């Protein structure tokens, strides 16, 4: 643990502090997440335990590399590959001009490949947001922040406090469903795709009810025909306003027919009918993808 | 040579709270070190919640409001010095060892209401009132804390970010998405805290905003247009089933008549008609016998395998 | 509220002599520091005051065409921050341009005018590389600026007192048929007040009432009855005398204000640029 | 020891401001913008804005540093 | 799910890499199989007390078995190993794990909280953060999609949990083989059918391959009432699990 020289402090989150550091013996720039195991009345945090355990098995080009884990008496160091900036900063800086369509398609293809690897390894990310997607200078994008990640070898129950940010939240979670599924990650990825296309959030709601109402306004109020079983959801109220679905041409203008069809498959109300990650990887939208 | 870190108090998303000594009078203080957050906010400057807390607490001075002793900051990281608070109301509520006699509840309610009246006279809404935000000291003085959500009200056309309290103590007007509100949002949370003190459990523990509204209407009745003149105009209003509601004295069997009247006033569905802190302090409940407990007398908080 | 504010307790001074003493003290402290480090390059306090006035005007122009439109409270807060900072500091230590940018940034953050950093720096009339450099400088100087204000961020402006006085006039003063025609001129007078050091010498309510009465006097309307009867000052003539004395002092302060001269500003800017590279 | 309510006594250094509930009876509300039904639903009345404006106008008016 | 096959394949890949060392039991100088069974029964009791999922219990048993395959643990610290592994499994699997105070209170304060913390750290270091291990519960869940009888599923869970108590016959079988055997035994016991052909083509396990573990599981089911550890039977007697522990096991299995 003397092998790294601290260059600066990248940022500090809920439980750990991330430093940008240099590998003294090799010269590789890395990120050191320091989590003080002292001051902990429960042990290694469950979020850290799940993150490290799931990230050790996820060796993918489009998932952040966990190079090394250092376990010390009262602290724990995680060595990650270093990426210069994330997608959120990239679109914040690419505002007023727009990320190009080929770059959008390449980024979405890489995200779907990483998510397909995650789901084929029974890993549910559950925290897909632009601030959690890290890009590099050579044009790669990698999923990161596996703090909410869960293994779904057995069904994963929904918990109110641990949940993705409201803008990328699936309506099944917003109506009080009991179990997670691979559809919520697809919903978040579709919202991110629409955000990249339109340079703004698809559903920038402020509350749970407001988020649900924006979803209903953009996609139409759900009846049992589109989502069988919706009327028996725990928080479904019969008097919900009956908005009508607006055509996707004004939802995502710059996207073409293939992109709009793919996006509408990622935004199905029924989690069962929502397109899966690898089935999305086999969409005509990605017939011409070249990492730029 | 100003503060000697001697303990770790707690950890949170916004900041890390630890314990220190002033090295001048050797006073015991709680230092809140503000985190950098995500790297995407590294170009935003000092944390807005920290600035809000500093600016609001530098203009207030009441016994029942947490005092900001110092706001020294390293240019990399800013730290806020508060008085050290021994515990809070949530620990006392959840602690089964101690008993909450009516005088204890009356004293806690009185300290909360006096702090809130001072806060509301300066046109500031706390907006994050909950039992763990009502801290206690060794002398048993309740202080409102966690002013990160607090903001100044009164001036029209000042609708801002949608920061709201946890749903258990959220007023129904906020749950319906109200942008413009007054002291009623703190008054409903005060009524919820009183209900928690009387029951030792959360009064309306919904798991979602819709379920929170469902529980509120099931317990206190779905309000009509007589008791809430413009209910349907709120941006996030939805229609609910006409629940008759439980009579108050059934929920609170040990409560007296004056306490029942105070609870009814705090839980009025009309935010304009809901009783203010000044109105609540003039109520008969606080002037009835017995008197509030003095702050000094308030309570302070399987098998082995043979191998 | 103002009556128990940090602005009243720490940032309202009895006379302009105290302000001049503080600014000369800051200049002397900087000169002592620089000479202890290792003569015609140092600027006298009056030259520092001229440069401060010019850069406050520049800050006002920057805030005037800001996108999105700044509320007037934010602009007032930024100007008050600039005045308070350069009361106890020297322009030869911190460049007034970056300090005014930092004041605008802090005023935006404090007054809940939610704008992101790229937005604020895009309001600059500079290249994107220069925008990034200025952003880094602002971020560096933000906490120092918060230091020099003693962490007293709430600033009370005369605009809300002006509105309240207009309401009270419309309600309890039927003699004045319509106080609305008093608005524009009073607003102009307020801007003139903002140019002087009255914000550090008087309360916001006194400033707003002074603007209102000056606007009325300009229009040939007098409200001695408003002060004597509506404000109930007929029972206490001493307080009324102090109030008119304060208003006349404010009017004299406005009358004696001298805007900077363009060529003098150019020479002082050249001197400041030279001095900011000799430390 | 029983509790007896005592109002807060904070000096404003200015003219007395009328009580909030009496603002309509004194004609102050005729010169302020009326609260919308959406505003009234949340508990926001024009009386609050008028009272705040009056208190700001009268705060510190008689004070000298 | 179109990824479902992949998941099963992936499970079959990691159950090999997460298997405990067979024959590790005789290299332990102090602890024997009977007290391991007692420890597993106590873990079942704890799961009942705190209403934990069966996946937590299976994961804790796997962690214990992997830990004991590389470290020698005295008979006094075996229960501490069980408590730390149960805490780790709760952290990995539960929505919110109980605080360590409840994990030390259940042991009537045999070990302090610091001992639990340190042994949890040691278990994590030995396991090298490899905690996502396939269990009999996961393979049984994967198999249950090819049926649906509630009683059959409950009794399959009961037999799979019985497989955890005994380490002598069952440690040589992978979780997939044990899950297949238990599913067949439940199908025989309740509905009288056999190992479905869809499962043979899915997993590649025929009847002859499952036969050894199948006969071991049949004997375990037959001797369940006489077995010294009875907490699983009491667990499954409740109406929640449809009362299949008190059922009559088949006397013959063809
Ligand atoms: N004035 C104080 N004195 C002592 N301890 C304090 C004080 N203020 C806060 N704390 C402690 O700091 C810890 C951090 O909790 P808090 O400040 O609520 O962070 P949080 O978890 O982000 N807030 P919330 O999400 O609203 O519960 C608490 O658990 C308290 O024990
Ligand atoms: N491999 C990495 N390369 C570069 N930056 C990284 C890497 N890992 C983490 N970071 C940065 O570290 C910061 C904090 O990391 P983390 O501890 O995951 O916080 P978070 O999960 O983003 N915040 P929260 O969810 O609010 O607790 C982030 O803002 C990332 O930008
Ligand atoms: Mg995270
Ligand atoms: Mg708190």
């Amino acid at each position: 643990m003397e092998n790294f020289q601290k260059v600066e402090k990248i940022g500090e989150g809920t439980y750990g502090v991330v430093y940008k550091a240099r590998n003294k013996l090799t010269g590789e720039v890395v990120a050191l997440k320091k989590i003080r195991l002292d001051t902990e009345t429960e042990g290694v945090p469950s979020t850290a335990i799940r993150e490290i355990s799931l990230l050790k098995e996820l060796n993918h080009p489009n998932i952040v590399k966990l190079l090394d884990v250092i376990h010390t008496e009262n602290k724990l160091y995680l060595v990650f590959e270093f990426l210069h900036q994330d997608l959120k900063k990239f679109m914040d800086a690419s505002a007023l001009t727009g990320i190009p369509l080929p770059l959008i398609k390449s980024y979405l293809f890489q995200l779907l490949q990483g998510l397909a690897f995650c789901h084929s390894h029974r890993v549910l990310h559950r925290d897909l947001k632009p601030q959690n997607l890290l890009i590099n200078t050579e044009g790669a994008i990698k999923l990161a922040d596996f703090g909410l990640a869960r293994a779904f070898g057995v069904p994963v129950r929904t918990y109110t406090h641990e949940v993705v940010t409201l803008w990328y939240r699936a309506p099944e979670i917003l109506l009080g469903c009991k179990y997670y599924s691979t559809a919520v990650d697809i919903w978040s990825l579709g919202c991110i795709f629409a955000e990249m296309v339109t340079r703004r959030a698809l559903f920038p709601g402020d509350s749970e009810i407001d988020q649900l109402f924006r979803i209903f306004r953009t996609l139409g109020t759900p009846d049992e025909v589109v989502w069988p079983g919706v009327t028996s959801m725990p928080d479904y109220k019969p008097s919900f306003p009956k908005w009508a679905r607006q055509d996707f041409s004004k939802v995502v203008p710059p996207l073409d027919e293939d992109g709009r069809s793919l996006l509408s498959q990622m935004l199905h109300y029924d989690p069962n009918k929502r397109i899966s990650a690898k089935a999305a990887l086999a969409h005509p939208f990605f017939q011409d993808v070249t990492k730029p | 040579k100003r503060y000697e870190k001697l303990d770790f108090l707690g950890e949170g998303q916004f900041a890390t709270v630890y314990k220190a000594r002033d090295k001048n009078t050797n006073q015991i203080v709680a230092i809140k070190k503000i985190k950098l957050g995500h790297r995407s906010e590294a170009k935003d400057g000092i944390n807005r919640t920290a600035l809000r807390e500093i600016k609001l607490l530098q203009e207030l001075s009441h016994p029942n409001i947490i005092g900001l002793l110092d706001a020294f900051g390293h240019k990399s990281n800013i730290s806020l010095v508060f008085d050290f608070m021994e515990t809070d109301l949530e620990v006392i509520i959840k602690d089964n060892s101690l008993v909450l006699t009516p005088s204890h509840i009356k004293a806690y309610m009185l300290m909360t209401l006096q702090g809130l009246e001072y806060l509301h006279q300066h046109w500031i809404l706390h907006r994050d009132l909950k039992p763990n935000n009502l801290l206690l000291d060794e002398n048993g003085v309740l202080k409102l804390a966690d002013f990160g959500l607090a903001k100044s009200f009164g001036s029209p056309n000042r609708a801002y970010t949608h920061q709201v309290v946890t749903r258990w103590y959220r007023a129904p007007e906020l749950l319906f998405g109200a942008r413009m509100y007054g002291v009623g949002v703190d008054m409903w949370a005060v009524g919820c805290i009183l209900a928690e003190l009387l029951l030792r459990v959360p009064f309306l523990p919904g798991d979602s905003d819709l379920d929170q509204l469902t529980r509120i209407f099931e317990t206190l009745g779905t309000p009509t247009e007589e008791q809430w003149p413009d209910m349907c105009s709120l941006p996030d209003y939805v229609t609910f089933k006409s629940f008759p509601g439980i009579p108050l004295h059934h929920i609170f069997s040990a409560a007296g008549d004056d306490l029942l009247d105070l609870i009814q006033g705090l839980f009025l569905f009309n935010p304009c008609a809901r009783i203010t802190a000044t109105q609540a302090l003039k109520m008969k409940y606080f002037s009835n016998r017995p008197g509030p407990t003095p702050g000094c007398q308030l309570p302070r908080p399987p098998k082995k395998l043979i191998f | 509220m103002y009556h128990n504010s940090s602005q009243k307790r720490h940032w309202t001074f009895s006379s302009e002599e105290q302000l001049a003493r503080l600014r000369a003290d800051a200049n002397r402290k900087f000169r002592c520091k620089a000479v202890a480090n290792g003569d015609p390059v140092f600027l006298e306090p009056h030259e520092e005051m001229t440069l401060c006035k010019y850069y406050e005007k520049r800050l006002l122009e920057f805030c005037s065409v800001f996108k999105p439109a700044m509320p007037r409270s934010v602009v007032g807060t930024a100007c008050m921050y600039f005045k308070r900072f350069y009361l106890n500091n020297s322009v030869m230590e911190y460049h007034p341009r970056i300090i005014m940018l930092t004041c605008a940034f802090l005023a935006c953050k404090v007054d809940e005018f939610n704008v992101s950093s790229p937005q604020f720096v895009g309001n600059l009339r500079e290249s994107p590389l220069g925008q990034e450099k200025a952003l880094e400088q602002i971020l560096e100087y933000e906490l120092l600026l918060i230091q020099q204000l003693n962490f007293h961020l709430i600033v009370h402006n005369p605009y809300r007192p002006f509105e309240g006085f207009l309401i009270d006039l419309k309600t309890r003063y039927p003699i004045l048929e319509n106080p609305e025609i008093l608005r524009k001129t009073a607003d102009d007078f307020l801007n003139r007040i903002a140019l002087t050091d009255a914000y550090l010498l008087y309360t916001p309510s006194q400033i707003a009432l002074t603007a209102i009465l000056s606007s009325a006097s300009r229009a040939g309307i007098t409200m001695e009855s408003y002060l004597s009867e509506s404000l109930m000052l007929k029972e206490n003539r001493t307080c009324l005398s102090q109030l008119l004395d304060i208003m006349k002092s404010m009017r004299n302060l406005v009358k004696k204000y001298e805007p900077p001269r363009s060529e003098e500003v150019a020479v002082l800017k050249q001197k400041l640029e030279r001095c900011h590279s000799a430390e | 020891a029983l509790y007896e309510y005592q109002p807060l006594q904070i000096e404003t250094y200015g003219p007395h401001v009328p009580e909030l509930e009496m603002l309509g009876r004194l004609g102050y509300l005729n010169h302020v913008r009326a609260a919308s039904p959406q505003d009234l639903a949340g508990g926001y009345t024009s009386s609050l804005a008028c009272h705040r404006a009056l208190q700001d106008a009268f705060s510190g008016l008689f004070w000298q540093p | 799910p179109d990824y479902h096959e992949d998941i099963h394949t992936y499970l079959r890949e990691m159950e090999v890499k997460c298997k405990p060392k067979v024959g590790y039991m005789k290299k332990q100088p102090d602890i024997t199989n009977s007290m391991r069974a007692i420890l597993v029964d106590w873990l079942v009791e704890v799961g009942e007390e705190y209403k934990l999922q069966n996946e937590t219990l299976h994961l804790a048993v796997n962690y214990i078995d992997r830990f004991l395959s590389s470290m020698s643990v005295l008979r006094g610290k075996l229960q501490l190993v069980g408590t730390a592994a149960m805490l780790l499994a709760s952290k990995f699997e539960e929505i919110y794990p109980p605080e360590v105070a409840e994990f030390v209170y259940i042991t009537d304060d045999t070990y302090t909280k610091k001992q639990v913390l340190r042994m949890e750290h040691l278990v994590l270091k030995v396991l090298t953060f490899d905690l996502a291990a396939p269990t009999v519960n996961q393979f049984l869940t994967q198999y249950f999609l090819h049926q649906a009888n509630c009683k059959v599923e409950s009794l399959a869970m009961f037999l799979g949990e019985l497989s955890l108590i005994d380490a002598d016959p069952y440690l040589k079988y992978l979780p997939s083989v044990i899950a297949g055997a238990a599913f067949h035994l439940a199908l025989y016991t309740v509905t009288g059918q056999s190992w479905p052909e869809s499962l043979i083509r899915k997993t590649g396990y025929t009847l002859e391959s499952l036969k050894p573990c199948l006969m071991d599981l049949h004997q375990t089911y037959l001797k369940a009432p006489q077995h010294a550890q009875q907490s699983i039977r009491e667990k499954y007697k409740n109406s929640k699990y449809h009362g299949v522990s008190l059922l009559n096991p088949p006397e013959t299995l063809n």
